[PDB]
């Protein structure tokens, strides 16, 4: 996250870290106890499923205060629309091989109706964007958990205010643009997956996934998000499914 | 009804045959008589923070 604050513990509580190795990998979004929500090109480089493990409660990564709660994941499923190596239909489903305990810091973040995220969330100007991601284009990642406001665009404002550059992925209606153009503000490598958390009358709803970017706050630039709305009936069908052996489920989407 | 203004709702929103209309709640939440509002029915309802709500 570049340009954000800390977000004081606890005040993110559906925030995921993936690891891969021990090693920091992506975000994701808690929705249930056994469900998260992260970002397809995640996984594009992943050569043994077994050694994914999805965090919860984590605040800072210098240290462990036992708010922490690791799991195992059990399935990584990816719409059949989704291209390794590209920007669109960027959204992954993931199982947890146990459940994670609900407390003061693991809580899951709504997943909403279509209808009310197209007709309400996709309205209310301001959401909330987190990570351990990179605090600067170029820079070192974050040791405590960041977390910005970033302003959504329709997708014509955000082709009108946005610098041309060439061979630039195209804003499909599975994204949305948010964030400033000025260089100030943007999510970054490493927040991927993270959540894009709308507030509608004191409650928190999942509106969209960090996906992709020019750089990192590059002036005439804005974040591109996975536009989650397009994808709640994929979603909550999945989640009624029976796991399947073998980490990887590509589904078809629609 | 459910286009403009949520349909007054405070989370989900199903218009009906004529000018009838129900609000709905996530799971964890409970719609009150008002017939609009949700009120957490868990401890961890989704999309609350807890240390904010606890104050
Ligand atoms: C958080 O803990 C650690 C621990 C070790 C490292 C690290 C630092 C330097 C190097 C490295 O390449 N060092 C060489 C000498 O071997 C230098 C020439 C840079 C000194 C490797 C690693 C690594 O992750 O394996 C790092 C670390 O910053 N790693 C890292 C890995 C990949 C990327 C990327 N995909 N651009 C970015 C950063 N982080
Ligand atoms: C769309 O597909 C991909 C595929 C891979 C990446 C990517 C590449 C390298 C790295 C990277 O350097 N990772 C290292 C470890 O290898 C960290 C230490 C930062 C985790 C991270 C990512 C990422 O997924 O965030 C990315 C990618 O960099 N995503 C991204 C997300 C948001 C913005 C923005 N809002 N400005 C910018 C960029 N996107
Ligand atoms: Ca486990």
């Amino acid at each position: 996250i570049v340009g954000g604050k800390v977000c004081p513990k606890g005040e993110c509580p559906w925030q995921v870290l993936l690891l891969v190795n021990g090693a920091q990998l992506c975000g994701g979004t808690l929705i249930n106890t056994i469900w998260v929500v992260s970002a397809a090109h995640c996984f594009d480089k992943i050569k043994n499923w077994r050694n994914l493990i999805a965090v919860l409660g984590e605040h800072d990564l210098s240290e462990h205060d036992g708010d922490e709660q690791s799991r195992r994941v059990a399935q990584v499923i990816i719409p059949s629309t989704y291209v390794p190596g590209t920007t669109n239909h960027d959204i992954a489903l993931l199982r947890l091989h146990q459940p994670v305990v609900l407390t003061d810091h693991v809580v899951p973040l709504c997943l909403p109706e279509r209808t009310f995220s197209e007709r309400t969330l996709a309205f209310v100007r301001f959401s909330l964007v987190s990570g351990w991601g990179q605090l600067l284009d170029r820079g070192a990642t974050a040791l405590e958990l960041m977390v910005l406001n970033v302003p959504r665009l329709m997708t014509q404002d955000c082709l009108q205010q946005s610098r041309k550059v060439g061979d630039s992925p195209n804003i499909t209606e599975y994204m949305f643009c948010a964030g400033y153009s000025d260089g100030s503000k943007d999510s970054c490598k490493g927040d991927s997956g993270g959540p894009h958390a709308t507030h509608y009358r004191g409650t928190w709803y999942l509106t969209g996934i960090v996906s992709w970017g020019q750089g990192c706050a590059t002036v005439g630039h804005f974040g591109v998000y996975t536009r989650v709305s397009q994808y709640i009936e994929w979603l909550q069908k999945l989640m009624r499914s029976e796991p399947r052996p073998g980490v990887l489920l590509r589904a078809p989407f629609p | 009804i459910c286009v403009n203004e949520n349909g007054g709702c405070e989370q989900y929103c199903s218009d009906h045959t004529g000018t009838k209309r129900s609000c709905r709640c996530h799971e964890g939440y409970s719609l009150l008589a008002d017939g609009v509002s949700c009120t957490p029915t868990v401890e961890y309802p989704c999309g609350k923070i807890p240390i904010l709500e606890k104050r």
